[PDB]
């Protein structure tokens, strides 16, 4: 069908781990850059 | 004043509105 489809590449982003001081705490926060969690 | 093969533009920590606030 003579229709136009835009192609944008698969989402990629550096995973950054937000870590409070290991002695202070053990919980973890993970960051997915420039990606909405709907895709995640 | 007026790139997807693994090249990522990390946003500034201070947003343009926040830089304007400074
Ligand atoms: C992520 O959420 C929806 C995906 O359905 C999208 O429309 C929205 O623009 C995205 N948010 C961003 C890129 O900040």
């Amino acid at each position: 069908t003579l229709e136009i489809l835009d192609i944008t590449p698969c989402s990629f982003g550096g995973v950054s781990v937000i870590t409070p001081g290991t002695n202070t705490s053990n919980q973890v926060a993970v960051l997915y850059q420039d990606v909405n969690c709907t895709e995640v | 004043v007026t790139k997807f093969n693994g090249l990522t533009v990390l946003p500034p920590l201070l947003t343009d509105e926040m830089i304007a606030q400074y």
